[PDB]
């Protein structure tokens, strides 16, 4: 490989050419925001529960940003499920549902940002490149809306019209793109179990598992949107994620301190 | 299956490497498009071409990840769309932005016969990882919109006759054979370069409406007009959608 | 009195609780609207419905003031407007944003027969204090625009026949009596719930052009069409504007 | 009252229902920016006067933000009066005038922000949630344009087409919505008098008065836009305002220090 | 020379000091414009007038540089454009923003017969230094667009008959003589005030398409209509472009 | 002169009137961002060269903003030349080319901002009034896209359709408008020579020259866009500029320290 070699392939071949694809893979790898942690705050699992779930998390974020740079993405929740139900019953395609679900993640970002404003933490568009707030000890965190930008260009799932890339995927891809050091999903269960702990009597807790092992055990579609497990296996930067229970006081703080609360899911 | 939002729409994607040929390619295409305006309600989407290769060269040299490179390439497709729209302005055609395409295309095509937009989709810093080259490019963005709208067709305008068994301008061009018809699943399982994004074949596998996409040579006058009437003048790609 | 900016405009406000009924209510309304498009130049504005109740539940639990809750509810009205416009896209209808409604409605209704927007007005964090529930909601926003434009009418499409003396779905529904006609001043002086914002009665008292607003049942096909021709099929509310 | 009770009323009744309205009134009350003071800088009374009025105020703002977090809103002034005169003479309605007046408050915000930029103070949209500048000692203040957002949806007055909610109302409502601790109107008279001191020979100064007392004395429409006195009586958070003379050196600084310069108008 | 983008376009610039006369000038102009809408495809651009003098008074007193004052004056031209468009709304006319004029004028004039925009160009904080008064004002912005588009004409609507040898309202009005025709180069070499920006004469010297611009009195009904048909009713300014 | 005199001329004369023009020239002169230095990073000369040119400059900017407030504008380069070639061959006018070239300066600003984000330096629109980042020691610099705003309203050159005001002019005018203390163009030659040093065997280096002297020697169109030399002669605030070689390690740092590297071009 060389720069000049790559530049010739880039000029002379289709981008689909395996020889150009392999030369580009040899490029250097820059991490844009390597010292940041991306956290997703679940819509259904946390924000829809109101003050009893959100106020302790707000206190944890305020304490945590003293030691940890944070990008805090919001989930969507029950209002997006309602929009999806109305739109799917009309026969609208996945790209139209995708646009409707963004509005609900935005509402949640606005509500969380208003609780955080007097602590100096803004809601932003462009979290990964919100250079100023992330460089200041007074701030050191931003809130963003967790849906991806795909809108009408959303790829549909193999079946049905629910957008397959929603706020788990939005937050994950932002962590991956900006080369962040850690990705934490804040949900309302202690972590991954062998069955849905809400629906199932003797599900066993799983502290640590690989994407291949999850698929083999029939957990591809359990505590995270299932396409995230495939994005994780393709990821250059974030090769594991941690799922934690935001309802347990201090859980987010402990995960940020390196404690193994919850479940660690690894690409390999 | 979902309803068709704009069943009367025809989508035409113009390759960035066609635009890169400058006036010698663009003026005849503009004349052909002018004559097509009374016949079809057209969303014309431009790809990126050689300037996106240069920004990839710089960006990859700087180490930038694939989500950084996706909007950098998309810019080049937007600029080609503004160039093409300016040439058609006297016929009422303008460039429209992605949010206008996604939410207001119906009113804009009620006002005028065609509009132009960027064929790249807004995946941006949420582009999928794996390759260092953004996978969801202009063919892919054009198909996602054509199929989401349930459009009457998508025609891809290339600087070659269609898909061959090898790059017909590359080191193995001597054994490149022309494919008049193929399926997306067949293409997806082959290795080797194509004149269309490999992501296009993936989005074809989940499509709900568009049954076939024709790739035709925009450097030959009249092929675009023939393809928009369903005439077989390039490579037909069957998506594997079936009639209801 | 001020001039009428768009004297030929008809404004139709579709209740968020009608949209909440899903396809069973929306498909017949869409069919009725399609047939009305050649007859009227329509600005169609959607209210918010049950999802705004959920965001109020969360926001009030978090202690948020009324100016925080006003745009949170408005979002739900925007989303209903995008859903309704998508169903009408094949007839040339799209959703348009508030600044486009406020400054460019004339050109958009020259391009196409109807457009859809959110009925909430942009009071946002400058919503008036006093109640913890935003007072200037979808009925109010629709009337402010209809009267500012000097429109030919405003028709409000409800999930009930009109205004009764008690909530006809509530604990006292047994003595709910239907009101075929009423004045805004009479309603304003009563206590008890209405199917229209109490702020609507206030903005009616300062109105300059709209003399009457009819509330009709959008779950009965043909009532909207009859109301747009002035036929009495629901509750007429007299605003107390008089002819010049 | 309870959350579940309120949630049932919110699902099952019209928002107009007195029983739902009363249950919602029992909700907790969060103040978003409680340590901020909103100040309005008058258009006619200050900014239209140019350097002799504005430069000493700029120095006061720069000194004051060392000790006090400030949201500084601009008035409109003579150019808006000119626009209103042209538009009203054409028969245009209040909603169209409202849009024209915003442009003039924006011009004033731009001119004031350019004098403040080298002191680190930005002009912003979204002042109440401009979390970052308000959290930094280097900044601690923002400028915003004081007109409300109502535009074509402006409620007209009972008579005539001049928008009744202009930059006094815009600034007041921002203070009320964000739960700010104090609202100061900076005008060109020492405070409220028993008659317009510009037009009237022996008007007597009023240091302190309630909205009811102002109405009873025929001052409903004097030194503040009159609808502000009604908004003040409905306000949850800002239940008094202070009107001061920005032409007197140090008056704004003294008011921020708790001195009773000017007139204090109280909701009750 | 470059192609004409919109060869069928007529551009009309309305002086801010005409708008400052209020209804007595504006109502007759509006009536004349209404009658012109079927005859021409019009981009109507408004200047700034007396409110920009007041903001210059304040801004210069505050010491602000010429790039600060340029958008402050432009605002006043935007506001005049919104006022004029509101008066024409019932005929389908709206104000459109500068990016819409620069990229989408073709589609907006396909939708409706005329649109209104601000005549100031977006030089903003990149206004050229030298004078403390922004040089690229409404006459200049209108000409730059008319010539970039290769429009069929630009007509400037003044509150005087045309260009005289001295200000006809000023201290030397007694020897002000009317000029029925002049060249931009001749004007450029004279000293003294004009009713058009001195920058307009500079942009005329580099023009590629517009051969003449007529300045006519908008306070006399019918002059605008006559000027748009090429009739000599004010001062003709020859730009020194020649036919190809 | 007086304020009242000026105000009468401003009300009563055309803005073209020599008497009003001269009265306005006597106004006070406020510098908005006097302690800032504007730097232009060349597109062709630096950014198009990739990592070997850009990474050392990124390190210099990071070190330099410890002592120097910086507004860093990007050039355009080869992709804009390609767009100009395509558009000019179609017969498109200068105003259409101007719009196309902006996109390329934006791409360059995005690439440079992503390398700078983890150092707290943002890409901004409105650099001159980016009050917050410029007031913080943690930040003290912003990146902006160097093309002017003129777009379709670009004045054409006397011949041909290439926009005459491109990123040299954009950056220069921002320095002039904000009253910045210094303007540094970062190119790929040591400074101005008596001929194009790329094309010409024995060109002699010129450390210092006036615009009149450059024109007299036939250098009006050499290392800077030629209209910049006329803007410089009309400038109120920035009356000289320095051209330096960004390829030489530390050159930008040394120029910011007051060393006379490169060429100083003076208005007079
Ligand atoms: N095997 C499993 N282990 C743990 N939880 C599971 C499992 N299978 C399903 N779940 C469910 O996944 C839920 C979390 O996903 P859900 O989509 O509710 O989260 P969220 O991030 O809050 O969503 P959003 O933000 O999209 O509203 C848990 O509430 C749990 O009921
Ligand atoms: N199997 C193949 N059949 C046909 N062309 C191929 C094949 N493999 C590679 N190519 C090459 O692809 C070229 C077309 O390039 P490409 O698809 O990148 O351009 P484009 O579609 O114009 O660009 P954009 O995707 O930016 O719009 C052809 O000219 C040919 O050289
Ligand atoms: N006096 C009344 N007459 C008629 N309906 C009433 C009255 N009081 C309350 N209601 C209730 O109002 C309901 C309509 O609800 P609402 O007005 O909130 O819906 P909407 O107008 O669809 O919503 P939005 O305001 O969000 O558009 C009726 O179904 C009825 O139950
Ligand atoms: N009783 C009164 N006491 C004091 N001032 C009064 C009274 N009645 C009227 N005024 C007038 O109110 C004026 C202040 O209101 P005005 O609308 O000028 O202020 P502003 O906030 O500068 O306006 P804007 O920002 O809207 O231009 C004072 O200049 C004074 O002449
Ligand atoms: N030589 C001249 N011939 C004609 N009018 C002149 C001349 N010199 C100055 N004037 C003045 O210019 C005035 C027109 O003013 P001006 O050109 O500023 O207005 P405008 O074009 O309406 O404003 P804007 O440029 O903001 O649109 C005339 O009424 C006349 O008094
Ligand atoms: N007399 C001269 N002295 C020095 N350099 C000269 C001279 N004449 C021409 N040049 C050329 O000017 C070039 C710098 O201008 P160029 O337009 O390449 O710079 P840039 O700022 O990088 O451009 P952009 O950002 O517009 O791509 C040098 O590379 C050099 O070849
Ligand atoms: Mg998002
Ligand atoms: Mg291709
Ligand atoms: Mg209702
Ligand atoms: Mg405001
Ligand atoms: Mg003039
Ligand atoms: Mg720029
Ligand atoms: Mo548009
Ligand atoms: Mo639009
Ligand atoms: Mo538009």
């Amino acid at each position: 490989n060389s720069t000049a070699e790559l530049e010739e392939l880039l000029m002379q071949r289709s981008l689909t050419d395996p020889q150009l694809q392999a030369a580009a893979a040899a490029a250097a790898d820059f991490r844009i925001l390597p010292d940041a942690t991306v956290i997703k705050i679940g819509g259904q699992s946390v924000i829809d529960r109101g003050r009893a779930a959100v106020y302790p998390l707000v206190d944890e974020i305020v304490a945590a940003r003293k030691n940890h740079k944070l990008l805090i993405g919001t989930g969507a929740g029950t209002r997006a499920r309602h929009l999806y139900s109305i739109a799917a019953g009309l026969g609208l395609p996945a790209g139209v549902l995708a646009q409707l679900g963004s509005s609900v993640a935005d509402q949640n970002a606005a509500m969380l940002g208003q609780l955080l404003a007097k602590h100096g933490i803004p809601v932003v568009g462009g979290a990964g490149l919100s250079a100023v707030p992330l460089s200041l000890a007074e701030v050191n965190a931003v809130v963003f809306s967790g849906m991806p930008p795909y809108k009408l260009w959303m790829r549909p799932a193999a079946e049905g019209v629910i957008p397959p890339y929603r706020t788990d995927a939005g937050c994950f891809l932002l962590a991956e793109q900006f080369g962040c050091k850690q990705m934490i999903f804040v949900k309302d269960e202690d972590g991954l179990y062998t069955a849905n702990p809400k629906t199932s009597k003797d599900a066993t807790f799983i502290p640590r598992i690989s994407v291949d092992e999850m698929k083999a055990k029939g957990l591809h579609d359990s505590i995270l949107e299932f396409p995230v497990l495939d994005l994780l296996q393709s990821a250059q930067h974030v090769r594991e994620v941690q799922v934690v229970n935001g309802l347990v006081p201090g859980n987010l703080t402990r995960a940020l301190a390196g404690e193994h609360v919850g479940t660690i899911i690894t690409a390999s | 299956r979902p309803i068709r939002l704009l069943p009367w729409l025809q989508v035409v994607k113009i390759g960035g490497r066609v635009m890169d040929r400058g006036a010698d390619a663009i003026l005849p295409l503009v004349e052909e498009l002018r004559k097509l305006l009374p016949e079809h309600r057209l969303l014309i989407l431009t790809g990126a071409g050689v300037r996106a290769r240069h920004v990839f060269s710089v960006g990859l040299d700087l180490g930038l990840p694939v989500g950084s490179l996706a909007p950098l390439a998309a810019s080049e497709a937007g600029q080609n769309g503004h160039i093409l729209a300016a040439m058609l302005a006297s016929e009422g055609v303008s460039y429209v932005e992605h949010p206008t395409v996604a939410d207001q295309l119906a009113i804009h095509l009620s006002a005028t016969r065609a509009v132009v937009g960027s064929a790249f989709p807004p995946y941006h810093h949420h582009e999928f990882p794996g390759s260092r080259i953004p996978p969801h490019r202009a063919d892919t963005g054009a198909f996602l919109l054509a199929d989401a709208f349930g459009a009457a067709g998508l025609t891809i305008v290339e600087n070659v006759d269609g898909i061959y068994t090898a790059d017909p301008n590359g080191p193995d061009r001597g054994q490149a054979r022309f494919l008049p018809e193929t399926s997306a699943t067949d293409l997806a399982k082959s290795e080797g370069p194509l004149p269309v994004d490999r992501a296009l074949l993936d989005v074809m596998a989940t499509a709900r409406h568009i049954e076939r996409v024709q790739v035709v040579n925009g450097l030959v006058p009249g092929r675009l007009t023939a393809a928009l009437r369903g005439e077989h003048v390039g490579t037909l790609i069957r998506t594997g959608v079936r009639p209801a």
